RNA sequence: GUAGG
């Protein structure tokens, strides 16, 4: 496996795949169900229905396989060969391939200059086309045929100057033998008129037929090649007038015959030389055309594949014909639309057989050509064949496409066996790597090693026995089960599995009952509730997946979540509460017995016992030897005249007796802690753990902490009644104050003193102040030992907002379409709300819950695109070979006389690299490829530096991918990443794991619409995909004077660049709020005017440095409104790939396409091989598009197919003849072959194990 | 959409009256007894040949005005006999042809209008298309007009005495078994798609929800073979003579055993040595030594 | 709101529909004194879609039976 | 189709 080349597939390549020939619509015998003869489902062209036996029965063995019986003619072989065997059907009229027309022009590509109604009115049957003409010949008799015609109309006119004579007479005869017969008085008048109303007559069509005879020489004149007749009567006259010189036809054989005479060299050369000289669309039109041209010049096939002659046919299993139980039957809807075409196609034959009209075969044939366009996609064209009625047909292509297809169904997400699902419950008393399975489950996944155990302890005597044995279930197999699951991970997984985290190894724990157990610490990374959930518990069998289920996927080795860097395995709801009750400030509760002095801990806990002294009481604790001080400690020590080193032996402190005890939980080496732990406290304590301390210690002690916790949140006593939440006394009388200011302004409303407008704006104003106010004196009023403020406070669960709607006015709620209401909710939840406030608040809690299903909906489609442009990037360099780096603010927002570090440097610069070597004194400080952590930083800022240069991917260059060395130190490890690691998919899946958690929306449009920009989740595709924002902001072009034009119509801004450079002029709406000083001096990157810039023109006027920084920017204030943080390296890697591709600008030289995409690789291939080659280089300029365009542009075809649109990309990458080679990832995953990434890299693979001599030797 | 397009090509073609038909019809056979003429191999004079010729095109050109004319009727007809299974453009092609049938077997002996003879044969024509093209799985013509008469007949039970007669009742008017008026029942079924909704609007499909026979199932494959090489331990136990003998006789190599006799040639030995020595055989491994760890497998 | 009635008044509607269609066929193609109320109309429009709505029809529910609650909502 | 996530 090394390629898939897709081509154009000629006829005799499909008479070459064909095993035979399909020649009826029969299937099989209404009676013997057996397949019919020569139809579909044929034993003699496809294969035996059964193994090894022939139709007739002539053999029926297995001994003599490889013969034909010549009976039948079946081929004794395994029935499976029907799945692969395939058959063609030939077609006596030609038809075209309905793919390669009928859509967009980059796939039809303008190979005939037609526009597509004359196909849609030529290949349907509806007019004529000239295939051929004698040009030449014509010419070459112009003379006589002119002559002749001349002839023609001097007898023409010759009869009807005779005709007019014989009118004449007529006319006179008539009217003078009337007047003599003197009949009536008038009768001479009246024959007189009707005389001259038939020589009217005869004017009128001698007149019709001179018309005809000119347009028909002048049709005749008019005689090129492709040129349509939509009058077939006009055709046929210009048939029996003349043949022999032209030749016309209908339907696809006059563009088979057109494609077979055409000349893509010749047409290739006239649109090279319209395009040096040519303006306008057309300049469009023949670059387009020049692209499709070029392709078939290029590839050996030939154009004339776009009109096929046989129709393949599928191998019959995978149309299956099953049989169901009840006389019924079932078939795939393949079956109908060949059934139909060949019908058809027999019937044409049977009538092209007999003499049969013009209008009955051209019928026939347009039929044919609506049948075969079915098979390849029914319902491009006009109306879908409905079948049945109650929905559309099926056909090939519809298997190749969608949500169901078969790419995105069948070979990326499949089935797997050794597989189970159950309901979860939490168990505590587990370690960080241990979950429980129930009995059933575990014996169902582990049968054969179950089967093999009990053979080989010989309970069972037998396979078969064995089997007996297990599924009967006794006692001893459960022993054997409990014996072989160990040592053995199996990898528990929950749905959504939005982050690499989703998929978490263990090890395995028989337990009764049946609902799995789970570790609480790790429930939080794969936001797994318990609510009521269910977990997937897939096997590894092989001994590469055991083994790597143990080194990567374990769950002790996943503290670090990789978007920022923090730690994620250690959640808050119960035991986050039972720390800050054991290291908190007195007043917790009454504290008894405080200020003692007391010999050990020892001491301490056996007078909490005797109940005198309380877990949260100043006291003073000695430690023996060994115990390490607090951090701060070690300046301050006890008075003595000798030297003392504090570090490591006796010294007393003044602390709590929970101090203490949380103390010895955590490892002796670690310092001492004497503050409120809380939950960021408890996060930076883990995080320091996580850095400074092997892994299995880290497990320990993350242990010893959930079971103190637990035991002390127990022990806490925290409950919720009705006097715990509790009113504040004041609301009342600040509300009715209120109510009574609102009152005197309705009063003053009722006299139409205050427009209504205007009323309800300051009725928001004043009840905004109330709210407010009320939330303040709430605040003051709860204690620090209240059950809700201690659950509030530490950490656990909960935000301020929500107790203030439980114990204060819920207040303002938006009205319905982005509204507000005047008169806000005046009561809590504790004294209950009222009807119609109630349907107010249910006003906004039915929008708020359709928005997070759509929210969920807009996320996950926004990851799966992320990834899919991202996904070849891979680290495939330990260390760069270049120096240029980018330069960081180490410290910003620096106040008078002192530096301060920027608020985000941990997302900007930390676990960077510091390319090149810092001297601010004359020594370094940061030695280079040396990461940057709180320390370094700190000194930096501390020596006063205000910015640094720190190594990143967008200034790396490697031959291959991305060296390590730039990508800095990952996130979820905490060290240097490394080789093979897939960055690329770890990026987009942080992108995207907090978009369902954005969830915000403009609280109110403000009765303007277009003014606020698009925000949240839009807003960030709307970055990632380069659109256009929609509020867009002019920018200055350039230095010089600004001033505006407020033209009636429209307004209108005008900018003078400086130095006498051409004059520029926008438009502007109307409606403006612009900043910036009419006739005023202007800078380059300026905006306008308030609203979002647009990024295609700052990359066109300032450089790829200031796009790349404004869309991080602007992506991260997006992400960071609601709290979320994500690293830079992350958002870097898209917006360097978004900027691969270059648009060439005058392509001269490279002899290519002019304003083209191109990969920048492939740019600098052609600049250098151009300037070796002695000729200028063509030039280029970068160009921002979004990530769908660019994942659609890549090279590999069949990725590209496997991405959401597939009929393009599959119709455009045949017409190329490209062959895809396999370096990728979503290449390889299809084909089921290891992915290049990790462990399946190259030189990871090709190792040899040999013990030693002296091992050997040991024995 | 193609409909109407057809329906256009018909367009606006002169209707037939009774002068211009027979006049028609005479042209007819004029031109048909003309092609006779000069299909006989004795030879004929050049013009008058090329007036044969012209005048047989000119009755070619009287047959398409026929057919266009009565285009109209027979896509009446279809749509009469339309909606049954078959497509409604297929069924007009199909009367087109009975039509071109019939009218090859026209003259104007008949004294009635045209619209009297050619229904019959459009009718014929659209009846057996309907029989032959109609269902996936094809019935014969014969079983076909069964289905279609008991169909209707039994539609008239119900009009007429409103239930479900008796199988017996059935089979009475029918005249027929009851045996056969149930097979007749199945064998007018139809298939039901794969590709069906699953009564799902999405994600669903009655593909994927039946289970198939032909693959081998894993826990059955492994069995046998572990019966094989069991078997086969077993039969090397005894003697590699008695071993050898009873592998051919029961085709333990082979897919198809050999007879006895048949085994006396390439061993060499008698029709009825070889059958006591099967017989000793089939008689030791009857011992219960080497049956328990067949036992099992059985 | 389109009540039970309304839906199966309407659906009772096409069938009659389709009936009337079909015995203006019939009628077209039948000879005069050969005409009785028994013989020209067809009952099979009628209960074909009576039934197809009572069955394969999205507003056509399968009972909840979990307890009364779950049957009254 | 409708429930639970
Ligand atoms: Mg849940
Ligand atoms: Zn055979
Ligand atoms: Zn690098």
């Amino acid at each position: 496996f090394d390629e898939l080349r897709i081509g154009l597939a000629t006829a005799d390549d499909i008479r070459q795949w064909s095993h035979g020939e399909v020649k009826k619509p029969e299937t099989i015998n209404y009676r013997t169900l057996k397949p019919e003869k020569d139809g579909l489902f044929c034993e003699k062209i496809f294969g035996p229905t059964r193994d090894w036996e022939c139709y007739c029965g002539k053999y029926k063995r297995v001994r003599f396989k490889g013969i034909i019986c010549e009976r039948c003619g079946v081929e004794v072989t395994r029935a499976k060969v029907r799945r692969e065997r395939m058959g063609h059907i030939e077609l006596a009229a030609p038809v075209t391939h309905i793919w390669y027309f009928k859509g967009v022009p980059s796939r039809l590509g303008y190979l005939l200059d037609l526009a597509p109604k004359d196909l849609e009115k030529v290949i349907y049957f509806a007019a004529y086309m000239i295939t051929f003409v004698d040009e030449e010949r014509r010419t070459r008799d112009l003379p006589s045929l002119e002559a002749h015609v001349s002839v023609e109309r001097q007898q023409i006119e010759q009869r009807r100057d005779s005709d007019l004579e014989a009118r004449a007479k007529k006319l006179e005869t008539d009217l003078a033998e009337l007047e003599a017969e003197g009949a009536k008085a008038d009768v001479r008048r009246k024959v007189r008129e009707g005389a001259e109303r038939e020589m009217k007559q005869l004017r009128d069509r001698a007149q019709r037929e001179i018309d005809r005879l000119d347009e028909v020489w002048n049709r005749f004149k008019n005689l090129k090649v492709q040129d349509l007749e939509g009058d077939e009567l006009l055709y046929r006259e210009l048939r029996d007038r003349f043949g022999t010189y032209f030749d016309g036809s209908m339907g696809a054989a006059a563009l088979q015959k057109r494609l077979e005479s055409f000349d893509l060299d010749e047409e290739a050369e006239r649109l090279r030389e319209i395009i040096r000289t040519g303006k306008g669309q057309k300049k469009t039109r023949a670059l387009k055309r020049l692209k499709v041209v070029s392709a078939f010049l290029q590839t050996s096939n030939s154009p004339k594949g776009m009109v096929l002659d046989c129709v393949p046919v599928i191998p019959p299993d995978l149309r299956p014909m099953v049989q169901l139980d009840g006389g019924r039957f079932a078939t795939s809807d393949l079956n109908d639309l060949y059934r139909r075409v060949i019908n058809r196609n027999n019937r044409l034959k049977r009538l092209l057989d007999l003499g049969a009209p013009e209008i009955i075969v051209n019928n026939e044939k347009r039929m044919l050509q609506e049948a075969v366009d079915a098979l390849f996609d029914n319902g491009r064209r006009g109306r879908p064949v409905t079948g049945p009625g109650n929905r559309p047909l099926k056909s090939l292509s519809d298997m190749l496409k969608g949500k169901q297809g078969r790419f995105r169904q069948n070979l990326l997400g499949k089935r797997v066996d050794y597989s189970a699902r159950s309901v979860i419950v939490v168990g505590p008393q587990l370690k960080l790597h241990q979950c429980g399975l129930p009995k059933a489950m575990a014996l169902e996944l582990f049968k054969p090693f179950v089967m093999k155990r009990l053979v080989d302890l010989n309970h069972a005597q037998n396979i078969k026995s064995a089997k007996r044995m297990v599924e009967r279930g006794r006692t001893v197999v459960y022993d054997v089960l409990e014996e072989v699951i160990a040592e053995h991970p199996v990898l528990l997984n929950r749905a959504p599995t939005l982050h690499r985290l989703g998929i978490q190894a263990f090890e395995p724990q028989l337990v009764e009952g049946k609902a799995i157990q789970i570790h609480p610490l790790v429930c939080t990374a794969f936001n797994a509730d318990f609510d009521g959930d269910q977990m997937a518990v897939h096997l590894p069998l092989s001994a590469e997946a055991q083994a790597e289920a143990r080194i990567l996927m374990l769950s002790s080795n996943n503290i670090l979540k990789p978007a920022d860097g923090r730690p994620v395995t250690m959640p808050t709801q119960d035991m986050v509460l039972g720390l800050f009750f054991l290291t908190t400030d007195s007043e917790g509760r009454s504290p008894k017995g405080e200020g003692r002095a007391f010999g050990s801990s020892a001491e301490a806990i056996m007078a909490f016992d005797a109940g005198d002294l309380t877990l949260q009481a100043k006291i003073d604790i000695r430690f023996p030897v060994g115990t390490i001080p607090p951090r701060g400690f070690e300046p301050p020590a006890r008075e003595e005249g000798e030297p003392e080193w504090q570090q490591g032996d006796t010294f007393t402190l003044k602390t709590t007796l929970g101090r203490a005890l949380f103390n010895e939980l955590l490892p002796e080496d670690y310092p001492f802690v004497d503050y409120e732990v809380g939950k960021k406290q408890l996060s930076e304590i883990v995080n320091d753990l996580a850095e400074r301390y092997p892994k299995v210690i880290v497990a320990a002690t993350l242990d010893n902490l959930k079971a103190a916790g637990f035991f002390w949140a127990t022990r806490s006593g925290v409950t919720v009644a009705i006097s715990d939440i509790v009113v504040p006394d004041a609301k009342k009388e600040i509300v009715k104050g209120y109510e009574g200011q609102d009152e005197k302004v309705q009063k003053q409303y009722e006299r139409g003193l205050i427009t209504k407008e205007e009323r309800t704006q300051e009725l928001i104003a004043i009840w905004t102040k109330a709210t407010n106010e009320v939330a303040e004196a709430m605040n003051d009023n709860f204690p620090k030992t209240n059950p809700v403020s201690m659950m509030v406070n530490s950490g656990a669960r909960g935000n301020m907002m929500q107790m203030r709607q439980i114990a204060g006015m819920r207040g303002l709620v938006s009205n319905a379409k982005n509204e507000t209401i005047p008169r806000p909710i005046k009561a809590s939840f504790r004294e209950g709300l009222s009807v119609l406030e109630y349907f107010i608040s249910t006003h906004g809690a039915r929008k708020g819950l359709a928005d997070t299903a759509l929210r969920t909906a807009d996320s996950g489609y926004l990851t799966r695109r992320l990834v899919d442009v991202s996904q070849d990037v891979i680290i495939r360099e330990e260390d760069c070979g270049t120096e240029r780096g980018l330069k960081l603010p180490i410290a910003t927002r620096d106040a008078d006389g002192t530096l301060r570090k920027a608020e985000d440097v941990e997302t900007s610069v930390y676990a960077r690299m510091l390319a090149e070597d810092v001297v601010i004194d004359g020594k370094v400080i940061a030695p280079a490829n040396v990461d940057l952590g709180d320390v370094l930083i700190d000194a930096l800022v501390a020596h006063g530096v205000e910015e640094v240069k720190t190594r990143s991917i967008l200034t790396c260059e490697s031959q291959v991918g991305t060296c390590a060395m730039c990508y800095g130190r990952s996130l979820a490890t905490g060290k240097l990443v490394d080789i093979g690691e897939a960055v690329g998919i770890i990026a987009a899946q942080s992108i995207g794991e907090p978009g369902t958690q954005l969830t915000m929306r403009t609280f109110h449009t403000g009765g303007v619409a277009g003014d606020d920009i698009t925000q949240g989740l839009p807003r960030v595709v709307e970055l990632f995909e380069a659109r256009t924002p929609k509020g867009v902001a002019p920018i200055s072009e350039a230095s010089g004077r600004v001033r505006i034009e407020e033209t009636e119509k429209t307004k209108k801004i005008v900018v003078t660049p400086d130095d006498g450079s051409d004059e520029t002029a926008f438009p502007i709406s109307k409606r403006a709020r612009l900043l910036v000083g009419e006739g005023d001096h202007v800078e380059v990157g300026q905006k306008l005017t308030v609203g979002a810039t647009n990024p295609h023109d700052v990359l066109r006027i300032l450089g790829q440095r200031a796009v790349q920084v404004h869309l991080v920017g602007e992506v991260q204030k997006v992400y960071n409104s609601q709290g979320v943080s994500i690293h830079d390296k992350h958002i870097e890697i898209i917006i360097r790939q978004m900027l691969r591709r270059v648009t060439i600008i005058e392509s001269g030289d490279a002899e290519l396409l002019p304003g083209e995409l191109v990969e920048r690789t492939k740019f600098e291939t052609e600049n250098r091989r151009v300037v070796q080659e002695g000729g200028h280089p063509a030039s280029g300029r970068p160009q921002l598009m979004g990530i769908t365009k660019a994942s659609l542009a890549t090279e590999s075809w069949l990725s590209a197919a496997s991405f959401q649109e597939t009929t393009r990309v599959l119709t455009d990458a045949a017409i190329n003849a490209k062959s895809d080679s396999l370096i990728g990832l979503k290449e390889n995953v299809i084909i089921g072959k290891l992915i290049p990434a990790g462990t399946g890299l190259s030189r990871y693979r090709n190792i040899r194990v040999e013990p030693t001599e002296e091992a050997k030797a040991a024995m | 959409d193609p409909v109407k397009d057809y329906l256009k090509q018909i367009g606006k073609v002169p209707l037939l009256n009774a002068e211009q038909e027979v006049e028609l019809a005479k042209r007819i056979e004029a031109g048909l007894f003309a092609e006779d003429k000069l299909a006989n191999s004795d030879k004929l004079a050049p013009k008058l040949k090329r007036e044969l010729e012209i005048i047989a095109e000119d009755g070619r050109r009287a047959k398409n005005h026929l057919l266009e004319a009565n285009l109209r009727l027979v896509v009446s007809l279809a749509k009469r006999y339309t909606g049954r299974g078959m497509l409604f453009l297929d069924l007009i092609q199909e009367g087109n042809l009975g039509l071109i049938r019939a009218v090859e077997k026209f003259d104007y002996t008949k004294g009635y209008k045209f619209s009297t003879y050619a229904t019959w044969w459009i009718r014929q024509a659209i009846t057996r298309a309907m029989a032959d093209q109609a269902r996936t799985i094809r019935i014969p013509v014969h079983m076909v007009e069964v289905i279609n008469k008991l169909a209707r007949v039994q539609r008239q039970m119900l009009q007429d005495l409103g239930r479900e007669p008796t199988p017996e009742e059935l089979a009475k008017e029918l005249d027929m078994t009851p045996e056969k008026v149930i097979e007749v029942q199945k064998y007018g079924r139809e298939p039901i798609s794969l590709h069906t909704p699953l009564g799902e609007d999405g994600d669903s499909e009655f593909g994927d929800l039946i289970e198939d026979s032909e693959a081998v199932v894993p826990a059955d494959a492994v069995s046998f073979t572990l019966l094989q090489e069991q078997l086969h331990s077993v039969l090397d136990t005894l003697s590699e003579r008695e071993a050898g003998v009873v592998s051919m006789r029961f085709g333990l190599t082979d897919g198809q055993p050999k007879t006895l006799d048949e085994i006396g040639k390439v061993y060499g030995v008698t029709r009825e040595r070889i059958r006591q020595i099967e017989s000793k055989t089939m008689s030791k491994l009857r011992h219960p030594s080497r049956s328990q760890v067949l036992r099992d497998y059985l | 709101i389109r009540n039970v009635g309304e839906l199966i008044q309407n659906q009772v509607r096409t069938g009659l529909a389709r009936m009337e269609r079909v015995v203006r066929e019939r009628m077209t193609t039948q000879d005069v004194e050969a005409i009785t109320p028994q013989t020209l109309i067809n009952i099979r429009p009628v209960v074909a879609s009576i039934k197809e709505f009572f069955g394969t029809s999205q507003l056509s529910q399968f009972m909840d039976q979990n307890n009364p609650l779950s049957g009254l909502t």
